[PDB]
């Protein structure tokens, strides 16, 4: 009986009545009704607007955990890409010459090997390669 | 035609150019300090009128900084 | 007056005294460097403190240090 | 003209005046001065001579015109702002087939402009109520600009408050943070320069306020006429 | 030149740098010329003496201004329509209009109307004459010459404290433990007893008869008996009218709970209880040091054995170090003191305590932001000292392997996660903000992300609040803490479950967004201060910073450039981000509160989520009553606000003079002046004594912090005094 | 005392002020082989004469510019300029070169003053020191 100030739009007036004046964003005249037909099954507040919930419950798992994972992925990917092509450029007797002009193949089939992200980085910790020991790491003056 | 009648098309264009304008005279400032800094030569401006100019800039810079005190603290 | 200090990582490269604008620095025979030479303050009661002679110095972190103090006529590069 | 307009002129002669002092004194002691005799040799674009003679930071001509900039900007604000509240007030507006005239702002100018509280009320804030409100219709567009001018230039006061030790600290701290998952990059980050950061300082503030008034501007007069 | 006696460095400069950095330097004792330490504690001690001394005249004074020329006995008679006031106005440059605009509040002259919220406080107190608060004035007249002679004869020579008398933390401790705080706790649930509530049920008690009557019909029986609960019988019914004996109950030391049904504030009994059992907790904690009778814990040992594996040596020799530097105490005690002023603040607020004061919306409002931006100035000040005592008082070799000297071990992971956690709450937070602007901004604002703020509305249904249909804890009425029969629970399930007053205001997505807002600013504050602090000894780019001192200007240009590299400047730009949130914290305090006064909840919770809501609906709405203070057509009393407001906008601006443009360019201008000066026929006699100079750029960084904080202060007071009290007041 | 001639110099304002004559100034004294023109570090600019040249300024520094762009912007080179400190009582004391040979080149006869026998980062910690009136580099 959580959120019992929070009702479903499908049975809000607010929502109710200010649905069928809703907007269409791209050249689609029944984009407006698809919008109030998939916000009609969220949680709206007295506003008629849809609310999220983030406390965990895979109710509402839509509203923040299915995106999560899906930013985590792109962002893993992107990082691990960047790493691994630093790391290969960094002994090419010019790797900050190649910062700058990006060497293009090299930089593609780290683009595509980068899928499995995940899989590696999880390797390579076991393997010790992702983290240095700070007795091999430049400090400032305490 | 029909410029006048129309309010915002004055309104900007006014604006639009003032602005360039104050950006010319600015620019006028840093280029000539720049000459200044890099294309001076003394030897080729003995007494003439860059040289007495360079003489009484202390008059100058005291006399029109008198002048600004004056019109902010007026104004 | 500001102090002017130099330490025993000099090497006698001299760019500290040419980088010096008031002629406070000077080169004075010594045995601890390749050059045999190192860097001296005898006139430090006329340097300002611009920080050109540290700019100048190629040592690591830097083997002059200027310390700025007690301000005068002089280390305030006053002409009134 | 009457009494306003006379002030707002002798302020305009004030600004100008004060503008041209910045730019004048940047070119005739580019070369030396008495604080720095040898300033010819350090360069047109040089930050400062040093912690020494008490402080010598913004001597070079560079930073006189990046002082000159902020002044000019001013100038040219009052300027257009007693361009627009004066063609609003006794010009713009509408005529009855009578003959009589019906201004914008209902000749406000004469007697609201001496103060600048006036400035503020009836000019900032009366003005505005065409731009704040302009959510949800073909005007939005202009709000948003609005309120993005009010954004950059705040985001300016990073640059001009600040100085480059400390994000030179902050950099040695983060690049250590990369260090320890050994991806650092080869090119070594570093903090602005003294004059990249007044440049970058300077761009972003004339930047935001000079949007802010266009959108201003803009959003004031397509509501009109 | 004599000035500035206590430095010589200073005292040979012929410029007017000499007169700047005398006063600037004056107060800090750890670095005059030739300084012991027995010298330095005994001239803190006196100075101490005199800051108490002022606060005490300042107190006095306030009740002096109020008891001549207020309205305190026209004020008890209706609290709710007559306006305090706070002094009278004797301007000679004011105008008719003014005149005629000033004199409010039923009075017959110029006069100000009061928000510090002091007629609330005497009266809760039971103070219901102005001869009272004469007489209270004169007696602070009288502490404060006290204080100030103690001073005077404790810098005597005689009378001159040794050096281990001011390092004598255990007697100290206790003294002040179970004295400053017991005591005084103690004899204040006494004066409440004694005094307050029997004025409350309207009796009139003062020093002529309160020898006689006693606070209760049992007296003093009960308490050695043990038949405590009697004088908790017979409570002050709900249908209590302050100061009057109608519906008035016997009883002195309750636990009533809630609110009182008049005044919506706490029942006085629980106030004499609540300070009651304090003062009994505290006593027991003054016991716990010894100091020479053998009995007692000694904080040495305390230290040294909570060794830790982990810590290497956990908290070893800290004793020394803390006893020694007076920075680190400086830092702890502005530490604790920042966190409990935000703590008075935010349980005020919302549990009132002085009679009809949650009526008054202006000086509560006034209240919050007072004690709110102090607790942010002591916050900032803390974080300063301890870098300060980083600088000077920190040992590397006498603190090896501690919890203090491990910190700079692994500084830069701190320094590093703290700017990730700063930059993953600023990147969201303003691409939420943004993203509801935009979304809105096209006319469908039923796209916009709104977030439930889950965890707070649980936390309020845990303390009982029934509206979110958690029923968890004491909102779930079958669970063990709910029905323990603790006597708050009733009268506090019944204030709680109300939306008349300010106690767990009912919160929705845009309060999520502000409270992860504030939270983005407390971090990137802590972030600026930290950093601040621990590169204080060095860091790469300055390896001996320490040598340096603490505020030095810079290392000149070279190596890259070095400007704002010291301590120093980490405490100046703290300083803005420290405005910045506590105009952040303050802004969605009054909106929210705004909202809940007039009703209009639905305002706030509608265009709180996107910024236009913000820019429109708050600051571009309620200004309309301020700015007309003065019109061209008249002038009413808002006029001193409206001005304030402007002077503020002024101030502020003013500082951006110093804080952007630097030395060099204006010493070359007052070079030139100074030609001028020298040059001019009939001005050459007169001639300066001390050689004119462009300030300093240390100097320069503070002038402009200050002027830009005075008008960052003044024009939101201004905004917040003059919207409330023209919409309430 | 000190030489003369002047260098034909029309003047200007930004020369001499008080102090000049009430705390200190400078003189500078030159032997050039040609009548020419050189750069006034008061601004303007200046012909300094065929023989020797002697002037006054008012900061140490100027003289020392002066010096700088006498030997470097002459393609005959300048390396005979002297500078004193002129003393409001005539008293002269004589700068720079202190030895007359040139600071910037290692030479006998020289103090060594001023010279730490310890690296910066050698320096004793700012608490140790406490109370003594002397920063870690005074030590
Ligand atoms: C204090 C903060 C907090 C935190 C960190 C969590 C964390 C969690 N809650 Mg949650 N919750 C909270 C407060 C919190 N809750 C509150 C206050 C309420 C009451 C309103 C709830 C009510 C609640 C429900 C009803 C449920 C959760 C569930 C969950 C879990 C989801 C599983 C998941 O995504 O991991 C998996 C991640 C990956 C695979 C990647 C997760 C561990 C769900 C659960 O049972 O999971 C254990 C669930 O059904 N929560
Ligand atoms: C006819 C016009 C004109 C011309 C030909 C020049 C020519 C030159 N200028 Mg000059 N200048 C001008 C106008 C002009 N200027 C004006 C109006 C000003 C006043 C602002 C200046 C101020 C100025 C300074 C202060 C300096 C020069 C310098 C120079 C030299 C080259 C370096 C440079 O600026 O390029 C490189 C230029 C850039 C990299 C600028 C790009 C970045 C700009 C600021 C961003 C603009 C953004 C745009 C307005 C909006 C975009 C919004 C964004 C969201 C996309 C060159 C001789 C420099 C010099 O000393 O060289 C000798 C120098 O230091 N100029
Ligand atoms: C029982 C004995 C006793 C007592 C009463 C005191 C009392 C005091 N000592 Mg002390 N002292 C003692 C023994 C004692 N000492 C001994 C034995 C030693 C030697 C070991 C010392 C050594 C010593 C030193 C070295 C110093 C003091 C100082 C002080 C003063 C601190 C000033 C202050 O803030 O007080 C006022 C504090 C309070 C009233 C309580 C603090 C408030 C807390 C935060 C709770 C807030 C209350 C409430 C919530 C708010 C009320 C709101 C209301 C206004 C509406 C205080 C008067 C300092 C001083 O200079 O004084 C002259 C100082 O430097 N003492
Ligand atoms: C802490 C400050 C304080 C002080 C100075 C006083 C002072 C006084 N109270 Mg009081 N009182 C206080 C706190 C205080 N009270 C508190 C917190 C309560 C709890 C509700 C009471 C409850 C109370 C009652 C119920 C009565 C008094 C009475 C009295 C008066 C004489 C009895 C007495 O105290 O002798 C104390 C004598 C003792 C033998 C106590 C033991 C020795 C102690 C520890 C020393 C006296 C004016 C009586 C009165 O008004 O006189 C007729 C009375 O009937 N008081
Ligand atoms: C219990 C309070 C307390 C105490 C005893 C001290 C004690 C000390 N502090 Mg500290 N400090 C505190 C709180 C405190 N601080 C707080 C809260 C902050 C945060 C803002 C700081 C920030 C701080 C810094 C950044 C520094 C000190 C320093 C010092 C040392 C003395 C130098 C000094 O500040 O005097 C001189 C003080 C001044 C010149 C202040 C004058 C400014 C005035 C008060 C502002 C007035 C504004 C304007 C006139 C208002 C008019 C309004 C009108 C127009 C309407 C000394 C150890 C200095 C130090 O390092 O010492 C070693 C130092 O650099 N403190
Ligand atoms: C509105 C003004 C503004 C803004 C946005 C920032 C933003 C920031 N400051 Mg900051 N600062 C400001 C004013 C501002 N400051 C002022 C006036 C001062 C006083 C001098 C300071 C002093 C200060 C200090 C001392 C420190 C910061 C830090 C930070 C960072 C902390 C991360 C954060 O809070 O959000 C996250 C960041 C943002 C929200 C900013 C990014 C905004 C853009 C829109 C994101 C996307 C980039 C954009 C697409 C690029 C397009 C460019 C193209 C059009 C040309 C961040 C970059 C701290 C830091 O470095 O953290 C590590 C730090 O140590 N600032
Ligand atoms: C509101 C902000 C503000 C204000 C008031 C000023 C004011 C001033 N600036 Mg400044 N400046 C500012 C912002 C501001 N600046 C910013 C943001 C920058 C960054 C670019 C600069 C950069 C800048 C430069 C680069 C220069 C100035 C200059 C000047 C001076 C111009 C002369 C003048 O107006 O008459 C004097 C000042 C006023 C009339 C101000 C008004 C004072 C009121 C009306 C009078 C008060 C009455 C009386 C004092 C009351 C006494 C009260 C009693 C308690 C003592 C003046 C002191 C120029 C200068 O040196 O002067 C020629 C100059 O070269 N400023
Ligand atoms: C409300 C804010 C939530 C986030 C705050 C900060 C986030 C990160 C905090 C982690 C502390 C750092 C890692 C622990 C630091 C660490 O591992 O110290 C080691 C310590 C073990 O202590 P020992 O028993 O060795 O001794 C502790 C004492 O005896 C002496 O220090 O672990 C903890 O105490 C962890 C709890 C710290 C809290
Ligand atoms: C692997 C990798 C890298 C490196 C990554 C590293 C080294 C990571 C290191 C991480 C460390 C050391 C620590 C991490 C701590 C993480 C914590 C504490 C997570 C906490 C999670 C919580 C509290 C979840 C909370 C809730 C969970 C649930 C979904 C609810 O509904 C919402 C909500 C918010 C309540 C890079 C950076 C190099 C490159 C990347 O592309 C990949
Ligand atoms: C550097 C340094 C420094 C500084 C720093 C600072 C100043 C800090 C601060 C800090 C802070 C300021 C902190 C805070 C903290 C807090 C906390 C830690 C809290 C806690 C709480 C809790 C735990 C609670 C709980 C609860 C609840 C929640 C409810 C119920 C009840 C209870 C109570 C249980 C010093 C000087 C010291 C020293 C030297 C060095
Ligand atoms: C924030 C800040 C920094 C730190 C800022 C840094 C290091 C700049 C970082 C810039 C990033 C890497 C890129 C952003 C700007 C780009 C032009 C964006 C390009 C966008 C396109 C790719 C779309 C200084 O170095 C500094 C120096 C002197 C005075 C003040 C300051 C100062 O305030
Ligand atoms: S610049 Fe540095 S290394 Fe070179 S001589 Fe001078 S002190 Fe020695
Ligand atoms: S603060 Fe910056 S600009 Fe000023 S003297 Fe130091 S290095 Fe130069």
């Amino acid at each position: 009986d959580d959120f019992a100030n929070l009702t479903p739009c499908s049975e809000n007036p607010a929502y109710l009545a200010k649905s069928k004046n809703f907007l269409n964003t791209t050249n689609d005249p029944n984009s407006g009704k698809i919008r109030a037909e998939r916000y009609a099954s969220a949680l709206c507040g007295p506003e008629g607007y849809p609310h999220l919930i983030v406390d965990g419950r895979f109710t509402h798992a839509g509203d923040f955990l299915i995106p999560s994972i899906l930013f985590l992925y792109i962002a893993g990917w992107i990082g691990w890409v960047g790493r691994s092509y630093l790391i290969e450029i960094r002994e090419s007797k010019n790797p900050e010459m190649q910062e700058v002009v990006i060497n293009v193949p090299l930089a593609i089939k780290k683009m595509l090997g980068g899928f499995l992200w995940p899989l590696a980085a999880v390797g390579e910790y076991t393997s010790g390669k992702l983290v240095m020991k700070d007795s091999e790491i430049p400090t400032s003056p305490r | 035609p029909y410029q006048a009648i129309d309010y915002a098309t004055q309104l900007s264009l006014f604006t639009h150019h003032m602005w360039i304008g104050g950006f010319l005279i600015v620019g006028a400032g840093a280029h000539g300090a720049i000459f200044m800094v890099r294309d001076y030569d003394p030897a080729k401006n003995v007494n003439n009128l860059l040289d007495r100019m360079l003489r009484h800039r202390d008059a100058i810079i005291s006399h029109l900084n008198w002048v600004c005190i004056f019109l902010g603290f007026h104004s | 007056s500001h102090s002017v200090k130099i330490y025993d990582t000099c090497i006698g490269c001299t760019q500290c005294v040419r980088a010096c604008p008031l002629d406070v620095l000077e080169m004075v025979p010594w045995d601890g460097c390749k050059a045999a030479q190192i860097a001296s303050s005898p006139r430090t009661e006329d340097c300002v403190g611009c920080k050109r002679c540290e700019t100048a110095c190629p040592t690591d972190f830097l083997s002059i240090r200027v310390y700025l103090g007690a301000e005068t006529t002089r280390s305030m590069g006053l002409a009134y | 003209l009457g009494t306003a307009d006379f002030m707002v002129h002798h302020i305009h002669a004030f600004t100008i005046h004060v503008t041209a002092l910045i730019l004048l004194k940047g070119v005739l002691y580019a070369r030396s001065s008495r604080l720095v005799p040898d300033k010819a040799n350090l360069g047109f674009r040089f930050p400062c001579d040093g912690p020494g003679r008490g402080g010598t930071c913004q001597v070079s001509g560079w930073d006189h015109v990046f002082l000159g900039l902020f002044w000019m900007y001013n100038s040219l604000s009052i300027v257009i702002f007693h361009f627009s509240w004066k063609m609003q007030s006794d010009v713009w507006g509408t005529v009855s087939p009578d003959g009589s005239v019906t201004h914008v702002t209902l000749g406000n100018f004469a007697q609201s402009a001496i103060t600048i509280n006036g400035w503020l009320r009836d000019f900032l804030w009366a003005q505005a109520a065409n731009v704040i409100n302009s959510y949800g219709s073909a005007l939005s567009a202009y709000g948003i600009m609005f309120l993005a001018g009010h954004f950059v230039f705040a985001f300016s006061l990073m640059f001009l408050f600040s100085g480059r030790g400390y994000w030179q600290e902050l950099i040695e701290s983060i690049v250590w943070a990369h260090n320890k998952l050994n991806v650092a990059p080869a090119i070594q980050p570093r903090a602005l320069s003294i004059i990249q950061g007044r440049a970058v300082g300077v761009a972003h503030y004339l930047l935001g306020g000079i949007v802010t008034t266009w959108a201003f501007f803009l959003a004031r007069s397509l509501s009109i006429g | 030149t004599k000035f500035p006696k206590f430095s010589q460095d200073l005292a040979q400069d012929p410029t007017t740098r000499r007169i700047w950095y005398g006063i600037a330097t004056a107060h800090d004792f750890e670095t005059h010329d030739g300084m012991t330490e027995e010298n330095l504690y005994q001239k803190i001690f006196a100075s101490h003496f005199g800051h108490i001394a002022i606060i005490f005249l300042w107190t006095s004074g306030t009740l002096f201004h109020v008891a001549w020329q207020g309205n305190f006995e026209q004020w008890i008679k209706d609290p709710l329509n007559i306006r305090p006031i706070a002094h009278a106005i004797w301007d000679p440059h004011f105008g008719e209009g003014a005149v005629n605009a000033f004199t409010q509040a039923g009075a017959s002259n110029p006069v100000n109307i009061a928000y510090s919220g002091v007629y609330h406080w005497f009266y809760t107190i039971g103070m219901t004459t102005n001869q009272e608060l004469y007489s209270g004035a004169v007696f602070l007249l009288v502490l404060a010459s006290l204080f100030l002679f103690a001073g005077w004869l404790h810098l005597q020579p005689k009378f001159r404290p040794s050096l281990a008398w001011f390092k004598n933390a255990e007697s100290r401790l206790n003294h002040h433990l179970a004295g400053l705080f017991g005591v005084s706790s103690l004899a204040w649930a006494g004066h409440l007893v004694h005094v307050a509530i029997p004025e409350a049920r309207g009796q009139h008690v003062g020093w002529d008869n309160f020898l006689s009557t006693p606070p209760h019909p049992a007296g003093l029986m009960p308490f050695f008996t043990g038949n405590w609960g009697v004088y908790a019988a017979d409570p002050d019914t709900a249908g209590h009218i302050f100061g009057t004996s109608e519906g008035a109950g016997t009883a002195i030391l309750t636990f009533l709970g809630g609110f009182h049904p008049q005044t919506e504030s706490l029942w006085l009994t629980d106030i004499a209880h609540h300070h009651l059992a304090i003062a009994v907790i505290f006593i027991i904690a003054g016991h716990m040091y010894r100091t020479n009778w053998g009995i007692g814990h000694s904080i040495k040992e305390i230290l040294n054995a909570h060794k830790g594996p982990l810590t290497g040596a956990g908290h070893t020799n800290l004793y020394d170090t803390i006893n020694n530097s007076l920075h680190f105490q400086l830092g702890l005690a502005l530490a604790s003191l920042g966190v409990i002023t935000s703590l008075v603040a935010q349980h005020m607020y919302s549990l009132p305590s002085y009679a009809f004061i949650a009526q008054d919306h202006t000086t509560q409002a006034a209240l919050y932001t007072h004690h709110q931006y102090i607790a942010g100035f002591l916050m900032v000040g803390a974080f300063a000292h301890g870098a300060i005592f980083f600088v000077r008082d920190y040992d590397p070799v006498a603190n090896k392997d501690n919890v203090l000297a491990r910190m700079l071990e692994h500084k830069e992971a701190l320094i590093s996660h703290l700017s990730w956690v700063s930059l993953f709450l600023g990147f969201h937070t303003l691409g939420l903000y943004v993203h509801n602007d935009v979304v809105v901004a096209f006319g469908t604002p039923e796209k916009q992300i709104l977030i439930e703020p889950v965890f707070a509305q649980w936390i309020q249904a845990t303390s009982g609040k029934a509206l979110y249909g958690f029923d968890v804890l004491l909102s779930n009425p079958d669970s063990i803490a709910s029905t323990t029969g603790a006597a708050w629970l009733p009268g506090w399930l019944d204030a709680i479950n109300s939306g008349t007053n300010s106690l767990f205001l009912t919160i929705g997505p845009g309060d999520f967004l502000v409270h992860h807002a504030i939270a983005l600013g407390l971090h990137t504050t802590a972030l600026i201060l930290i950093k601040g602090a621990l590169d204080a000894r060095g860091s790469k780019l300055m390896p001996d910073k320490k040598d340096f001192g603490y505020s030095f200007p810079c290392d000149g240009p070279g190596r890259g450039g070095t400007c704002d590299i010291s301590a120093w400047d980490a405490f100046y730009l703290a300083m803005f981000w420290m405005l910045n949130t506590l105009g952040w914290l303050t802004f969605y305090w009054h909106w929210k509160h705004l909202g809940v006064w007039s009703g209009n909840v639905a305002q706030f919770n509608e265009n709180s989520t996107y910024l236009m809501g913000w820019f429109r609906d708050y600051l571009w709405a309620n200004s309309a009553q301020l700015i007309n203070g003065y019109n061209p057509y008249g002038v009413n009393n808002l006029s001193v606000w409206a001005w304030m407001f402007l002077f503020g906008h002024l101030v502020w601006a003013t500082g951006f003079m110093f804080l952007i443009s630097w030395r060099g360019y204006w010493q070359e201008l007052i070079e030139t002046i100074v030609w001028a000066h020298e040059r001019t026929p009939l001005a050459n006699l007169v001639r300066w004594k001390d050689k004119p100079v462009a300030l300093s750029i240390v100097q320069a960084r503070l002038v402009g912090l200050a002027h830009f904080t005075v008008g960052y202060v003044l024009t939101y007071a201004a905004f917040l005094i003059a919207s409330t009290a023209g919409k309430f007041g | 005392e000190l030489s003369g001639q002047p260098p034909k110099f029309g003047g200007s304002t930004g020369g001499l002020l008080s102090k000049a004559n009430r705390e200190e100034k400078y003189a500078i004294t030159w032997t050039s082989a040609s009548e020419q023109v050189f750069e006034m570090p008061t601004g303007g600019a200046a012909i300094m004469n065929e023989g020797e040249n002697l002037l006054y300024l008012a900061r140490k520094e100027q003289c020392l510019a002066l010096g700088t762009q006498l030997r470097t912007k002459f393609k005959p080179k300048i390396q005979d300029y002297k500078i004193y400190r002129v003393y409001p009582s005539g008293e002269v004391q004589y700068l720079h070169p202190a030895d007359g040979v040139f600071p910037e080149k290692v030479n006998e006869g020289r103090e060594a003053q001023g010279t730490k026998t310890r690296r910066i980062g050698q320096n004793p910690e700012p608490v140790t020191i406490k109370f003594s009136g002397k920063a870690p580099y005074e030590v």
